[PDB]
């Protein structure tokens, strides 16, 4: 039966749990994950974590909750260790999380309630292992996507943005960066407070105007398209504040905008047009380069767009320069 | 002025 093996495996894991905690009172020795095959069942219980019947077995035992445990005092327990073991296991752990967040609202709220593993999750955004950075931010992205008030809150408070935003200046590989982005993207529109405070990391800016035009020879858009996401999203905040327009000019930003008009992603259009609106708002310097650009005739032929944000995004930005 | 998206992927 799926369901005594789903059991099962999340009796191990709680069995484990316990112990860990029994250990963590005492202010007698240190329990090892290895010595209780812990990674072995946090394997499996990952593995069946992509068909969805198994999913639904999880969530009648309470699965989530107990799998995010695990992560939470694995991480306590031994902080950024290199261990392999430990690595692998906050992996594991993290894509099951994650596929047992996706599109589940009860789930998502559950992991976000989970004060400590919250805490947990970001910190680990620090780890130098990519692959566990790359699951994290999966994680934070799915729990970030059309979540509730209270959520949207703890996601601020235990620091996800910072952190995200930190992590994508420095990770090396394209496929970490795509999902830390993926989940900044989420994140940026929550509150101003989250674009502030993406404003504020030291050559945040610079980069996220550097993806727009991001040489992606693994020949997809998902960096254009999540960078320029999150740019059009603080670009309100930008808007307000001079210094960070410039940081935007010395960068040609308003250049490289008027080029993805021309995109044939509409997730890139979307975004410029949104940028744009905000750039070309109350600023008569920008405004005049964007007349001088050619800005009228590549916005006029979106505003009729079937699509809601590219059309008033467009239309907006066209009324600003009209003005 | 929106999101982007959330997936099952790793």
């Amino acid at each position: 039966r799926r369901e005594i093996r789903v059991l099962h495996l999340l009796e191990q894991i709680r069995a484990y749990c316990e112990t860990c905690w029994e250990w963590q009172e005492a202010h007698n020795p240190m329990p090892a994950p290895v010595e209780h095959q812990i990674c072995p069942a946090v394997c499996v219980l990952m593995k069946l974590s992509f068909d969805e019947e198994h999913r639904h077995a999880m969530n009648e035992l309470g699965g989530l909750q107990a799998i995010a445990e695990l992560l939470q005092v694995d991480c306590e327990m031994y902080g950024l260790t290199n261990d392999h073991y430990s690595i692998t296991l906050r992996r594991y752990a993290g894509m099951a999380l994650t596929n047992l967040t996706f599109g589940d609202v009860a789930n998502k709220a559950t992991l976000c309630s989970m004060k400590g593993c919250m805490r947990a999750l970001v910190a680990q955004l620090k780890s130098e292992s990519e692959d566990l950075q790359q699951v994290i931010a999966s994680v934070l992205r799915n729990l970030s996507w059309r979540a509730d008030v209270n959520s949207k809150k703890t996601l601020r408070e235990v620091g996800s943005v910072k952190a995200l935003m930190e992590c994508a200046l420095e990770v090396k590989k394209e496929s970490t960066l795509k999902s830390v982005l993926s989940a900044l993207w989420n994140l940026s529109a929550h509150c101003t407070e989250n674009k502030a405070d993406i404003c504020a990391v030291d050559g945040a800016l610079a980069f996220l105007v550097g993806t727009l035009t991001y040489r992606s020879q693994t020949n997809t858009l998902a960096i254009i398209e999540s960078g320029g996401g999150i740019l059009r999203n603080v670009s309100s905040l930008i808007a307000t504040n001079e210094d960070h327009r410039q940081i935007l000019r010395e960068n040609n930003c308003l250049q490289t905008l008027l080029q993805h008009l021309k995109s044939h992603s509409l997730t890139i259009v979307s975004n410029a047009c949104g940028t744009l609106w905000n750039l070309s708002a109350r600023n008569p310097k920008d405004q005049e380069a964007l007349w001088d650009m050619g800005a009228v005739s590549m916005l006029k032929n979106l505003i009729h767009s079937k699509h809601k944000m590219i059309a008033m995004g467009s239309a907006a930005a066209l009324r600003n320069l009209m003005a | 002025s929106y999101e982007g998206y959330e997936g099952y992927y790793s």
